[PDB]
DNA sequence: TCTCCAGGCACGTGTCAGATATATACAT
DNA sequence: ATGTATATATCTGACACGTGCCTGGAGAC
């Protein structure tokens, strides 16, 4: 019975700021990004490391998109275009999908059926961390 | 600059939060921090200049 | 006893909801015991 | 008589939010094509 | 590497190119991580399937097999509910086929009951309606619809026929169909022969 | 007939350096069961009018706006990533009738029908005259394409499967895959 | 068998000239580019579409080269 | 008992594709013979009372004063940026108990405390103890990890892949 | 003591807790 | 014969939030 830090909600806002000196060898070429999070009843501003928008940024994600946040292993999902804007006016086969209920911050528990051989699976090979 | 315990001239390395005096270990906070009179903190700290 | 046989006819998620499908992460992160708030990778 | 008359008688979904800041340009029309560039 | 495994933005490649003078040559290599094949394979994320949670309920599946030639014909439908969960999670499907849908029942305001009325008498773009049976099924002038879905008003006999007059009213310009959905092997089916047995101890007597 | 699938191999096959014997006669299994998959898919042809592509400096984000029109419907759209690298591709001049298929991605450029005048004369475009198309511009189509099992094991085995299709490089995919792909 | 459409030659000349129009906000919006070419018993300049300047300038093709 | 190592293989464990007969056998006598080190480290494990950060409009600076509480005194700290960093991350709220190694910054909640109104005791004693740790390690792990062709999951994957014995001569003599 | 602006006071609208009612099969 | 059990369905009923405003607390001499 595991649970889960689960950020999810519409993204209202992206905005990257930039680094002091980008072409200094060391360092990332951005500070921090700001994400503004809207879903039902509730929204939020949150400010990330370079890490979480790497992987964020991998999904090609934009303005207007629901994301979802798993703050156990910094995995992202696309969910999908908001239905508040229009829909009849894609070609990339998108599908759509409403405003996610209760507040941007849960915490919510998940029933998972695993073996011991996946668990030495995933130590051996590791995956799904936000590093090299 | 150096911090220093304020009752044995020791090092110091925790600042108690009630009435910021640092202090070296455990005991001297137990028994003389704790239960001094109140008063004393400004001639205590009169020392170091802190009050 | 009425509440329980009528609408596992209509829907079974009237009982319980489908939830997230994610793989189990392996990893003790920090989490919360509960004008931005500041997500780092932990 | 006002609280009475209360008491008694009282579309088209809009696009995405198109967005480009810093972004090259490549318009293609009947007669012309542009490339603005930086 | 982590610059080499994703990409710059490109508001921050303008402003490290032209408000910095920063070359297009002395950028950092950027968006080598290879594309995936779907938008669905870029994460091992998945969501709770839509199409799984209409298809675990076959009422549901019937229901959506007769709605696509229903919303074809041009018509207009009422759906009646008992449960009021199964009347908040309609909803949900009715986004997945983005229908007009308004809904009603004795838990909201009574001053939204008129101009619903209203815009149901008006507006004839709205498709779905989704009622109580105590709460619409009493008196009020649904003449433009002659679908009724009865997706369990089984209950009491009664409350079906107030809700079937409630629709099966005069200044109908067309012919009325009533669907009732069950399934088969359930309670369902001792439940609609006490009803049955019901009505006709009243229609005799 | 066609559309079943029919798997011959010799039996030297079986013994191969990357391949244990079970492995290689669970791939000859499973490339012989067939899945059928319905899919609903949307035509749209039509004159293209505007194009406007937008992308950034290195050239890697890319988004823009398609406008696009028949004889009796004009309509805008948005343009995927994927959208803008195919029609870069196969050079369309806005006044080319094309023909896209939303759930394959391909794109068609049917012909020309504006024929432009003033053109640069870098290309060897010989475009057939074909006319503007009439009616509705969108139009939903059903069609159904046939996929065996080891294809679709191959393809949720790793991160670049389809490439594994036509390498070979499916070296002794996991218990794992295959009964969540049964479950599937 | 293909038959192939070759333009080649020496570079005389090499210039992308702005649009009537230039689109505020933008730098060097480009309408059409103008390249000369220099063969033996052969001299054309031409007319080229603006996107292939970009491909110039991945390319470092100036005056002088072939 | 403990501290002492034990491998049991069998005979058929040794007859590998990736390892030969003498690397596998080699592994397996190197991994038998412990190496016994004891080092000494600072720890500073409490009970958080009350963390307060101040931070100005763009956070180029932030002060930060984190008091901190055992069974037997309590103590108020005043932080850099680096260790408000460490401190935001890996969110550390009133009444937890976390134990803080000064020098590498590792910060691990060990839970919280006896505040309801997991669940682990507040610690006790003073709060700066100074813990002498005894490690084992056998001379196998210290070979992958001297050898520079492969890390420290080698040990993990088991992915050594014939180690030279130039290196073993070198963890020998050292 | 001159200035001035926003902090707190005043007045509206939504949103979770109690109360009657159906109701039918099971157990006492 | 009757309580009841556990979910309805209406359906009020008492309570916390989103706009005006004005005047007195704060900056300066």
């Amino acid at each position: 019975k595991e649970t889960k830090e689960v950020y999810e909600g519409e993204v209202t806002e992206l905005t990257p700021e930039d680094a002091e000196n980008p072409l200094g060898g060391y360092g990332k070429t951005i500070s921090h990004v700001i994400v503004g999070l809207k879903s039902a009843k509730g929204t939020k501003t949150l400010r990330l490391d370079p890490t979480i928008y790497e992987s964020i940024q991998r999904e090609k994600v934009s303005i207007g998109d629901v994301i979802y946040i798993e703050a156990n292993t910094g995995a992202v999902k696309r969910v999908g275009r908001s239905d508040a804007y229009a829909t009849e006016f894609d070609l990339e086969t998108e599908e759509y999908v409403p405003l996610p209920k209760g507040e941007v911050h849960k915490k919510k528990e998940i029933v998972q059926d695993v073996t011991l051989h996946d668990l030495d699976v995933a130590n051996a090979r590791p995956q799904g961390g936000q590093d090299v | 600059a150096k911090k220093y315990c304020d009752v044995t001239g020791l090092k110091g390395f925790y600042k108690s939060p009630t009435n910021n005096i640092r202090y070296h270990n455990a005991e001297i906070y137990q028994l003389i921090v704790k239960p001094m009179a109140p008063g004393v903190d400004q001639e205590y700290l009169k020392l170091r200049g802190a009050n | 006893a009425v509440m329980q046989f009528r609408k596992v006819c209509n829907h079974p998620d009237l009982f319980e909801r489908a939830d997230v499908d994610s793989p189990f992460s392996f990893t003790t992160f920090g989490k919360t015991t509960s004008k931005f708030t500041d997500l780092i990778y932990s | 008589l006002l609280k009475k008359r209360a008491g008694k008688s009282r579309f088209v979904k809009p696009r995405r939010p198109y967005n480009s800041e810093g972004m090259t340009r490549i318009l293609r029309r009947y007669e012309e094509d542009l490339f603005c560039t930086f | 590497i982590s610059q080499a495994l994703s990409d710059i933005p490109a508001i921050t490649q303008y402003n490290m190119h032209v408000k910095k003078g920063i070359p297009v040559e002395d950028f950092p290599k950027t968006g080598l991580f290879p594309e995936p094949l779907n938008k669905n394979f870029s994460s091992n994320i998945s969501m709770p399937s839509m199409d799984r949670f209409i298809t675990e309920s076959a009422k549901l599946r019937k229901l959506d097999e007769l709605l696509v030639k229903l919303k074809s014909e041009g018509h207009r439908v009422l759906i009646y509910f008992q449960m009021t969960k199964m009347m908040d999670l309609m909803e949900e499907y009715l986004t997945y086929r983005q229908y007009n849908h308004i809904r009603l029942d004795g838990s909201s305001k009574l001053e939204d009951r008129r101009d619903l009325v209203h815009d149901w008498q008006t507006n004839p773009e709205i498709f779905v309606f989704l009622l109580s049976t105590r709460a619409g099924g009493l008196g009020i002038n649904l003449t433009a619809a002659d679908t009724v879905i009865f997706y369990d008003s089984d209950w009491n006999p009664t409350i079906d026929s107030q809700a079937m007059d409630r629709a099966h009213r005069l200044g109908q310009t067309r012919q009325v169909t009533v669907y009732r959905l069950l399934v088969r092997g359930t309670i369902e089916e001792r439940m609609r022969d006490r009803a049955k047995q019901k009505e006709q101890v009243q229609q005799v007597v | 007939g066609k559309d079943v699938p029919f798997t011959a191999i010799a039996g030297s096959e079986i013994f191969s350096l990357e391949l244990s014997k079970t492995e290689a006669l669970t791939q000859a299994f499973r490339k012989s069961i067939g899945i059928k998959i319905k899919e609903e898919t949307e035509l749209i042809e039509g004159e293209v009018v505007e194009i406007q592509i937008d992308r950034s400096i290195t050239g890697g984000h890319k988004q823009g706006k398609l406008t696009i029109k028949t004889t009796d419907m004009e309509t805008i759209y948005e343009l995927g990533n994927k959208m803008i690298d195919g029609l870069t591709k196969e050079k369309v001049l806005a006044g080319d009738v094309i023909s896209i298929d939303k759930a394959s991605g391909k794109i068609t450029k049917l012909g020309r029908s504006f024929a432009r005048s003033r053109d640069y004369d870098a290309m060897g475009a010989d475009t057939r005259f074909v006319q503007c198309p009439e009616g509705e511009l969108q139009k939903r189509k059903t069609v159904v394409h046939t996929v065996s099992l080891h294809e679709i094991d191959v393809i949720n085995s790793r991160t670049q499967g389809f490439l594994a299709l036509f390498t070979g490089d499916t070296g002794e995919i996991r218990s794992e895959v295959r009964d969540q792909i049964n479950t599937k």
